[PDB]
C-alpha cells in the first residue's frame, strides 16, 4: 500500500537526498 | 668488472685531472665540465611502475576476496542458466556491484596514492645537498649536484662523499662505507693506497657513503652516473623494510577479521547445507557472509589518513620519509632532545671572555668594536692566536667585501664564531693562517672532547714550534700545568682554577657557551725542526699546557622551542636534554626553553639552599637534575635505569654519542616510546636506535638526517610538535572507523542464527546483507578518516601499545555488546512490525518455515485466519528484508556520529567533516533509490517501502545516540573510569 | 597459556562486568519488549492492517500436492494413501458430526443464496453464525463422491478450494459471453471454476470437464463469504468445490489449468498459484 504515490514521494526524495549530498560535497 | 687509476701518483693525478693540489680548479673550467658531463647526480630509473601499478592494487586485497565473491557469482549465474530455467536475475547484478565495488575502492586507493606520491616527490628536492669543493684557491659550498669531474673536494666528518674521489690529503679520516661494504663499521681513509682492490683501498672515497670523522680532501674522479657505487644505488636497490607500529597492529586486525569471517562463513554454509538451500545459494551465502565481516574499507581508509597526513606535514615543511611513522611519534612518551643546533639555532656571536682572573666582555652591534677591555693586552694576543689558528673554518670564496659578520663561514658555530670575532676584534684571520704556518693538525672529534693545532715558529722568539688547543674547558683545565697572567706564565693555583670555575658560572649562567683555551711553546732541546709528527701515535705531549683564558658567546634558543617544550610537557611527553655541552649551559637552557621549571631544584640548588654538602641530600628529594657525563660512563645499567625513573626532569651533559645511545636505550628499557631531535653528527647514534628520528634539514649533518625519520626543512623544532599530534589524529581516526565498521557485523550475522533457534520467516537476505555492507560501509567508514581530534589535546598521556592498540580487545565489547545489538533489535522489530501488519503476529511467527519456505503449501494460515500464497508470502518477506536493510540505515545514521567523536560529546566536535554528512546523506539516498526503482522486486529482490517502516526504525537509533553520550559524559566528568576502563575506543 | 593464580584467569572479579552486562541487555530487553508491546497498540484484532498484500486470492487444492503433481496406481492401497490421508483430515473438521446446532451454525439454501453480512466488524456481538457446508453437495458421477475413494477407472476426484481472505466478498463477472464458457454457472452469486489443459495451440483434451459442489454448481456460492476472521469467527467453514475427470488417458502426465475467472479474482504472471489452480495429473497402472 499504496502504489505510484510513495514511490513517487520516495523517488523526489531519493532525488532531494542525492542533490543534497552532492551540495555538501562540492562545499 | 670496476676500473681504477688510484695507483696514479697526485703528480700523475695532476697531469691527469690538470687541476690542482690545493688551488683547486678554475670556475670557467668546471662550468665546462659542467656543461660536459652534465649533473653529477644519478639519472633516476623509469618511473618505474607507471599508472599500470593502478591495476595490482585494483586486483589486490581486500577486495580480492570481493573479485573471487564476484566471479563466483558471475559463475553461479552461468550454472543457474545452464541447470533448469531461471527468469530471477538473482547473482549477475551482485557480481556487477561487487566488481562496481572494487573499481571505485580502486580509484579511491590510486587518487590517494597520486597526492602522497606528489608529496613524497616534492620532498626530495625541496633541500639539495652540498658539496665543499675548492676553486681558485678557495672554498665554496656550491650544489651537490654540480660538482664536477676532478675538482677538489673537501668532506669533514658528518657528511656525505658528494662524488668518487681520490683521497691526496686527509686527517683521521674515518669514512662509512655502509652500503658499499655492508659493514657498520668506519674505514679509516689517507692519500696511501692500499689494495689494487679499488672498494677496499684507503685512497678512494666513493658517492652514497658519509664521513663518520675526522677530515679529508680528494679530487673528484668518478662524477654523476658512471661511479664506483653508481652501480648498485639503480640496478639493484630499492626499498628495504620492515615493520611499522600502527601498521602491523592494521596487518593484525586484517588477520584477525579473516579468521572471524572465514570461520562465520564455513560455518554458515554447513547451516546452509542443514538448511537444505541450493549450492547455487550455498556459496552465494558463503561470499555473502565473507564480503559483510570483512572490510573493504579499511585499506582506502588507511591510505586516506596517509595521503592527509602527508599534506598536513607538506603544509608545515617538515618531511616525513615514511607516513606510517607520524603516528609512531604521536606515542612518543619521551622526547630527548640535543642542545646546540637542536633546541638552539646554532647561530653564534662572542660576548664574554676571561683571561688573567678579568671578565671582559666584546661588544655585539654594529660595532663589533669588541674591545671593550685592553686591544694592546699580550695574553690576548695569545688568546686570539689561538682562536685564530686552532679553528679550521674559513670565509667562503667571494665574500670580502661582506660585513665580517654578514659574510658566509664554511664550519661549524663555535669555529665560525671565533672566526668572525677575531677577524673582528683583532685583524685578519686568514693572514694569520699563513703568517702562522700549520705544520700538523688534529681533527676534531666529539668523542675526543677537543681539538688542536700545531704550527710553526715564525716569530723569532719562539725558538721551536707552536701547539695550540682549544675545547671543553675542563679538559683544557686539567691538561695544562700553568696560565698566563698578562704574558708571563704562572702555574696553576688553587685560586686560578676557583677563578675559572667562578666565571664559568658567571658566564654559562648566561646560557653561553664556554670554549676553553690554551697553547704550549714547546721545548727546544727535545726535538728539532724537521721533526716528524705523528697523528695516529701520540708522539706529542698533551700535558702541562699554558692555559690562556676562556672564551663564550651567547646561544639564542629559536623562538618556537620553548612553546614546543610547553606543548610536549603539556603532552604527557617527558623532555629530556642530552648533550655533551657544558652541564652548567646545559642547566641553563633547560630552565630556559623549560625542560627544567623553577620551583623544581637539583639536588645542587637544594645542597646551595640548605648550605649542606651535596651528598648530605636525598636524591629523591630532588625533583630535577643534570647529569655529568663522566658520571654516565660509569653508569651500570640499573643506575641509569633509577635517574631516568625517579626524576622528572633530566638533563644529560658532558655526554659522549654512545652515552646519547644508552641514554635512549634507557627509555627503552623502561617500555617507552621515544623521539630523538637533533642536528649533529654525533646526535646520528642516538637518533638511529629511537623510535623515531628526528633532525634539522638546514642545521643538521648529512648523517643524522639521513639517519632520521623526519627533516625539518625550515628547521622549525615546534614542527615536532603538530608532528605527534597528526600521529595521535592517525590512531585515532584510524581506530574510530573500526568501531563502526564491527557494529555493522553483529546485525548482519545475527538473523541466520536466529533463525535456527525457531522457524522464523527470514529477516535478510544474502542479497539484503550486501546491500547494508556495501551501501553502510563504503561511504562512511571513510569519511570517518575525516574527522578532526575532538579535544583531543594529549596530555591526555601518550597510551601505552601494550596498554591499547589499533583494535582494542574492548573496543569489540561495546561495539559487538553495546552498538551492534541495538542495531540488531532495531533490526528485528521493524521485521516484526512488517510481518505483524501483514497479519502475522509475531507470536505466531515462529515454526513457520515449516511451511513458509515450502513452494508447493499456499494454505499457509495466519493469526487472521488468511491463506498466503507462496510468492504472496514471500514478497511480505523480501518487504521484511528491504527495511532491515533500510533501517539498520537509519539506525547507521547513529554509529556515524558517536564513532565520530571519542571524548566530548558530539557538541563539542562540531559537525565538521562534509564527506561524514555526505555519508548520510548518501546512505540514506542509496537505500530509497534501492528501494523505489522499478524492477528492484525482481532485480535484487527490494520490494518498496510503507512510509511508517522508515519510522518503525528511530527508537534504537536514538537509544545509541543518547547511551553513548551519557558514556562521553561519564567520561567527561571521571578519569577513574568504569567503562573507561570497559568501553573505551 | 592462561597463567593461574596470581592472574586468577583473565581477571579476578569481574562480577560486575558480568552484571554490568545483564543490567544492560535486560534493560535493552526491556525496550525490545516494550517497543513490541507499544507496537501491539495495535491493530484490531478484527481486521489485519494491511490486505493489499493478500491481493485476489490464489486458488487452492485439496488432494495435498507434493509437487503440484499426482502420480499414483491402483493396485497399491499404500499408493493412493498418501493423498487419501490428506483428504480424510482435510475433510475430517466437514464431517456432519463436527456441524451442529446450538450454534454457531446455521443451515443455509441447498440452493445458493445472496451476499450474506453477519455485521461489522466490531465486537458488539459475539461469535458470528457461520453457514455449514454438507459432504453430501459434492456428488455425482455414478453413486457418490466423497470421502473419496480412489478407484483407478478415471481418476479420484480432486477437490478445490478458495483462500480465505479477511472480510472478502467475491464478485461474479456480467458480460455477454465471457472468454469462458462456464456451463451450469447462474449469473449471481457464482464464483467460476473451469479446467483447460496444456495451452492453446495443443490442448489435446486429456480431461473430460466434470465438476460438482453445493447446488450441483461447478463454483462458490456467496452465502458463505465474508469471512470474520479466525477471532470473530472460530469455527467457521470455508465453502468448498470438487473437480473430476472422468477420463484421464493412462500412463500420461498432462498439466491441467484451473481458472477462477471475475472481477475480485486475478491471475498472477509469476505466482502460478493465484486466482488461479494448475496441477499436473498422471495416473499409472
Ligand atoms: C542526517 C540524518 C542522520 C538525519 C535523519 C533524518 C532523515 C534522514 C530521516 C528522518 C525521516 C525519514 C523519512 C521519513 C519519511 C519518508 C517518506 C517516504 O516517502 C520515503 C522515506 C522517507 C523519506 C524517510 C527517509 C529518511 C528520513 C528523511
Ligand atoms: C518505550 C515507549 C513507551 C516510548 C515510545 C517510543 C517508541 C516505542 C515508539 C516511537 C516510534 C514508534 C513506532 C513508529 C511506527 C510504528 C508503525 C505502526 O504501524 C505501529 C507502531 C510503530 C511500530 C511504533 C511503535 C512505537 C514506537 C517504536
Ligand atoms: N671546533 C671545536 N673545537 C674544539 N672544541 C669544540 C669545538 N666545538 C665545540 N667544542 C667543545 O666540544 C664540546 C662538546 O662537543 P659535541 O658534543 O661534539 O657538540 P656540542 O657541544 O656542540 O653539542 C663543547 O662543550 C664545546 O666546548
Ligand atoms: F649540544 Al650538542 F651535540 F649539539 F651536545
Ligand atoms: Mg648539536
Ligand atoms: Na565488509
Ligand atoms: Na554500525
Ligand atoms: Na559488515
Amino acid at each position: 500500500y499504496d502504489y505510484e504515490t510513495v514511490r513517487n514521494g520516495g523517488l523526489i526524495f531519493a532525488a532531494l537526498a542525492f542533490i543534497v549530498g552532492l551540495i555538501i560535497l562540492l562545499s | 668488472v670496476s676500473m681504477d687509476d688510484h695507483k696514479l701518483s697526485l703528480d700523475e693525478l695532476h697531469r691527469k685531472y690538470g687541476t690542482d693540489l690545493s688551488r683547486g680548479l678554475t670556475p670557467a673550467r668546471a662550468a665546462e665540465i659542467l656543461a660536459r658531463d652534465g649533473p653529477n647526480a644519478l639519472t633516476p630509473p623509469p618511473t618505474t611502475p607507471e599508472w599500470v601499478k593502478f591495476c595490482r592494487q585494483l586486483f589486490g586485497g581486500f577486495s580480492m576476496l570481493l573479485w573471487i565473491g564476484a566471479i563466483l557469482c558471475f559463475l553461479a549465474y552461468g550454472i543457474q542458466a545452464a541447470t533448469e530455467e531461471e527468469p530471477q536475475n538473482d547473482n549477475l547484478y551482485l557480481g556487477v556491484v561487487l566488481s562496481a565495488v572494487v573499481i571505485i575502492t580502486g580509484c579511491f586507493s590510486y587518487y590517494q596514492e597520486a597526492k602522497s606520491s606528489k608529496i613524497m616527490e616534492s620532498f626530495k628536492n625541496m633541500v639539495p645537498q652540498q658539496a665543499l669543493v675548492i676553486r681558485n684557491g678557495e672554498k665554496m659550498s656550491i650544489n651537490a649536484e654540480e660538482v664536477v669531474v676532478g675538482d677538489l673536494v673537501e668532506v669533514k666528518g658528518g657528511d656525505r662523499i658528494p662524488a668518487d674521489l681520490r683521497i691526496i690529503s686527509a686527517n683521521g679520516c674515518k669514512v662509512d662505507n655502509s652500503s658499499l661494504t655492508g659493514e657498520s663499521e668506519p674505514q679509516t681513509r689517507s692519500p696511501d693506497f692500499t689494495n689494487e682492490n679499488p672498494l677496499e683501498t684507503r685512497n678512494i672515497a666513493f658517492f652514497s657513503t658519509n664521513c663518520v670523522e675526522g677530515t679529508a680532501r680528494g679530487i673528484v674522479v668518478y662524477t654523476g652516473d658512471r661511479t664506483v657505487m653508481g652501480r648498485i644505488a639503480t640496478l639493484a636497490s630499492g626499498l628495504e623494510g620492515g615493520q611499522t607500529p600502527i601498521a602491523a597492529e592494521i596487518e593484525h586486525f586484517i588477520h584477525i577479521i579473516t579468521g572471524v569471517a572465514v570461520f562465520l562463513g564455513v560455518s554458515f554454509f554447513i547451516l546452509s547445507l542443514i538448511l537444505e538451500y541450493t549450492w547455487l545459494e550455498a556459496v552465494i551465502f558463503l561470499i555473502g557472509i565473507i564480503v559483510a565481516n570483512v572490510p573493504e574499507g579499511l585499506l582506502a581508509t588507511v591510505t586516506v589518513c596517509l595521503t592527509l597526513t602527508a599534506k598536513r606535514m607538506a603544509r608545515k615543511n617538515c618531511l616525513v620519509k615514511n607516513l606510517e611513522a607520524v603516528e609512531t611519534l604521536g606515542s612518543t612518551s619521551t622526547i630527548c632532545s640535543d642542545k646546540t643546533g637542536t633546541l638552539t639555532q646554532n647561530r653564534m656571536t662572542v660576548a664574554h671572555m676571561w683571561s688573567d682572573n678579568q671578565i671582559h666582555e666584546a661588544d655585539t652591534t654594529e660595532n663589533q668594536s669588541g674591545v671593550s677591555f685592553d686591544k694592546t693586552s699580550a695574553t690576548w694576543l695569545a688568546l686570539s692566536r689561538i682562536a685564530g689558528l686552532c679553528n679550521r673554518a674559513v670565509f667562503q670564496a667571494n665574500q670580502e667585501n661582506l660585513p665580517i659578520l654578514k659574510r658566509a663561514v664554511a664550519g661549524d658555530a663555535s669555529e665560525s664564531a671565533l672566526l668572525k670575532c677575531i677577524e673582528l676584534c683583532c685583524g685578519s684571520v686568514k693572514e694569520m693562517r699563513e703568517r702562522y704556518t700549520k705544520i700538523v693538525e688534529i681533527p676534531f672529534n666529539s668523542t675526543n672532547k677537543y681539538q688542536l693545532s700545531i704550527h710553526k715558529n715564525p716569530n723569532t722568539a719562539e725558538p721551536r714550534h707552536l701547539l695550540v688547543m682549544k675545547g671543553a674547558p675542563e679538559r683544557i683545565l686539567d691538561r695544562c700545568s700553568s696560565i698566563l697572567i698578562h704574558g708571563k706564565e704562572q702555574p696553576l693555583d688553587e685560586e686560578l682554577k676557583d677563578a675559572f670555575q667562578n666565571a664559568y658560572l658567571e658566564l654559562g649562567g648566561l646560557g653561553e657557551r664556554v670554549l676553553g683555551f690554551c697553547h704550549l711553546f714547546l721545548p727546544d732541546e727535545q726535538f728539532p725542526e724537521g721533526f716528524q709528527f705523528d697523528t695516529d701515535d701520540v708522539n706529542f705531549p698533551l700535558d702541562n699546557l699554558c692555559f690562556v683564558g676562556l672564551i663564550s658567546m651567547i646561544d639564542p634558543p629559536r623562538a618556537a622551542v620553548p612553546d614546543a617544550v610547553g606543548k610536549c610537557r603539556s603532552a604527557g611527553i617527558k623532555v629530556i636534554m642530552v648533550t655533551g655541552d657544558h652541564p652548567i649551559t646545559a642547566k641553563a637552557i633547560a630552565k630556559g626553553v623549560g625542560i627544567i621549571s623553577e620551583g623544581n631544584e637539583t639536588v645542587e640548588d637544594i645542597a646551595a639552599r640548605l648550605n649542606i654538602p651535596v651528598s648530605q641530600v636525598n636524591p629523591r628529594d630532588a625533583k630535577a637534575c643534570v647529569v655529568h657525563g663522566s658520571d654516565l660512563k660509569d653508569m651500570t645499567s640499573e643506575q641509569l635505569d633509577d635517574i631516568l625513573k625517579y626524576h622528572t626532569e633530566i638533563v644529560f651533559a658532558r655526554t659522549s654519542p654512545q652515552q646519547k645511545l644508552i641514554i635512549v636505550e634507557g627509555c627503552q628499557r623502561q617500555g617507552a616510546i621515544v623521539a630523538v631531535t637533533g642536528d649533529g653528527v654525533n646526535d646520528s647514534p642516538a637518533s638511529k636506535k629511537a623510535d623515531i628520528g628526528v633532525a634539522m634539514g638546514i642545521a643538521g649533518s648529512d648523517v643524522s638526517k639521513q639517519a632520521a625519520d623526519m627533516i625539518l626543512l625550515d628547521d622549525n623544532f615546534a614542527s615536532i610538535v603538530t608532528g605527534v599530534e597528526e600521529g595521535r589524529l592517525i590512531f585515532d581516526n584510524l581506530k574510530k572507523s573500526i568501531a563502526y565498521t564491527l557494529t555493522s557485523n553483529i546485525p548482519e550475522i545475527t538473523p541466520f542464527l536466529i533463525f535456527i533457534i525457531a522457524n522464523i520467516p527470514l529477516p535478510l537476505g544474502t542479497v539484503t546483507i550486501l546491500c547494508i555492507d556495501l551501501g553502510t560501509d563504503m561511504v562512511p567508514a571513510i569519511s570517518l578518516a575525516y574527522e578532526q581530534a575532538e579535544s583531543d589535546i594529549m596530555k591526555r598521556q601518550p597510551r601505552n601499545p601494550k596498554t591499547d592498540k589499533l583494535v582494542n580487545e574492548q573496543l569489540i565489547s561495546m561495539a559487538y555488546g553495546q552498538i551492534g545489538m541495538i542495531q540488531a533489535l532495531g533490526g528485528f522489530f521493524t521485521y516484526f512490525v512488517i510481518l505483524a501488519e501483514n497479519g502475522f503476529l509475531p507470536i505466531h511467527l515462529l515454526g513457520l518455515r515449516v511451511n513458509w519456505d515450502d513452494r508447493w503449501i499456499n494454505d499457509v494460515e495466519d493469526s487472521y485466519g488468511q491463506q498466503w500464497t507462496y510468492e504472496q508470502r514471500k514478497i511480505v518477506e523480501f518487504t521484511c528484508h528491504t527495511p532491515f536493510f533500510v533501517t539498520i540505515v537509519v539506525v547507521q545514521w547513529a554509529d556515524l556520529v558517536i564513532c565520530k567523536t571519542r571524548r566530548n560529546s558530539v557538541f563539542q566536535q562540531g559537525m565538521k567533516n562534509k564527506i561524514l554528512i555526505f555519508g548520510l546523506f548518501e546512505e540514506t539516498a542509496l537505500a530509497a533509490f534501492l528501494s523505489y526503482c522499478p524492477g528492484m522486486g525482481v532485480a535484487l529482490r527490494m520490494y518498496p517501502l510503507k512510509p511508517t517502516w522508515w519510522f518503525c526504525a528511530f527508537p534504537y537509533s536514538l537509544l545509541i545516540f543518547v547511551y553513548d553520550e551519557v558514556r562521553k559524559l561519564i567520561i567527561r566528568r571521571r578519569p577513574g573510569g568504569w567503562v573507561e576502563k570497559e568501553t573505551y575506543y | 597459556s592462561e597463567k593461574k593464580e596470581f592472574l586468577g584467569r583473565t581477571g579476578g572479579s569481574w562480577f560486575k562486568i558480568l552484571l554490568f552486562y545483564v543490567i544492560f541487555y535486560g534493560c535493552l530487553a526491556g525496550i525490545f519488549i516494550g517497543t513490541i508491546q507499544v507496537m501491539l497498540l495495535t491493530i484490531s484484532e478484527f481486521k489485519p492492517t494491511y490486505q493489499d498484500r493478500v491481493a485476489p486470492p490464489g486458488l487452492t487444492q485439496i488432494p495435498q500436492s507434493q509437487k503440484t503433481e499426482i502420480s499414483f496406481r491402483p493396485n497399491d492401497p499404500q499408493s493412493y494413501e498418501s493423498y487419501v490421508v490428506s483428504i480424510v483430515r482435510f475433510l475430517e473438521k466437514y464431517k456432519d458430526l463436527a456441524q451442529k446446532d446450538d450454534m454457531i451454525f446455521e443451515d443455509c439454501g441447498n440452493v445458493p443464496s445472496e451476499l450474506k453480512e453477519r455485521g461489522e466488524y466490531n465486537n458488539e456481538r459475539g461469535e458470528r453464525k457461520v453457514c455449514r457446508s454438507r459432504l453430501e453437495w459434492l456428488g455425482n458421477c455414478s453413486g457418490l463422491n466423497d470421502e473419496t475413494y480412489g478407484y483407478k477407472d478415471g481418476k479420484p476426484c480432486v477437490i478445490i478450494k478458495l483462500n480465505r481472505v479477511l472480510g472478502f466478498k467475491p464478485k461474479p463477472p456480467k458480460n455477454e459471453s465471457l472468454e469462458t464458457y462456464p456451463v451450469m454457472k447462474y449469473n449471481p452469486y457464482v464464483l467460476p471454476v473451469h479446467c483447460t489443459g496444456k495451452r492453446d495451440e495443443d490442448k489435446e483434451k486429456v480431461g473430460t470437464m466434470e465438476y460438482f459442489g453445493l447446488g450441483g454448481y461447478p463454483g462458490f456460492p456467496l452465502q458463505y463469504y465474508p469471512y470474520y476472521g479466525k477471532l470473530l469467527q472460530p469455527k467457521y467453514l470455508q465453502p468448498l468445490m470438487a473437480v473430476q475427470f472422468t477420463n484421464l488417458t493412462m500412463d500420461t502426465e498432462i498439466r491441467i489449468e484451473c481458472k477462477a475467472y471475475g472481477e475480485n479474482i486475478g491471475y498472477s504472471e509469476k505466482d502460478r498459484f493465484q486466482g488461479r489452480f494448475d496441477v499436473k495429473i498422471e495416473v499409472k497402472s
